[PDB]
């Protein structure tokens, strides 16, 4: 839901009053991707155990 | 070349090193991308 997928793109085109809104949509989007990878790795680590 | 220097190629920023190219390109090619959607090659606008 942000403008672009590059962090250097949003910091170069918008102002820091408005640039923090698009970073908030990119931090919460990438935080759910890292919580998915660790949780699926912890279930696969039990079957090898 | 061969130093971590900030870049500005017509707006395309970044931070990395510079190394001479080995693979060939199209004569109408400007830049290239890898599978990770990262800038892997860039062309100088004033020098070919």
């Amino acid at each position: 839901g942000a403008i672009s997928s590059v962090l250097n793109d949003i910091l170069s085109r918008l102002d820091p009053p408005e640039a923090e809104v698009q970073i908030d949509r990119l931090i919460t989007g990438r935080l759910q991707s890292l919580q998915t990878y660790v949780t699926q790795q912890l279930i696969r680590a039990a079957e090898i155990r | 070349k061969n130093k971590c220097v900030n870049f500005n190629f017509n707006g395309l920023t970044g931070t990395g090193v510079l190394t001479e190219s080995n693979k060939k390109f199209l004569p109408f090619q400007q830049f290239g991308r890898d599978i990770a959607d990262t800038t892997d090659a860039v062309r100088d606008p004033q020098t070919l």
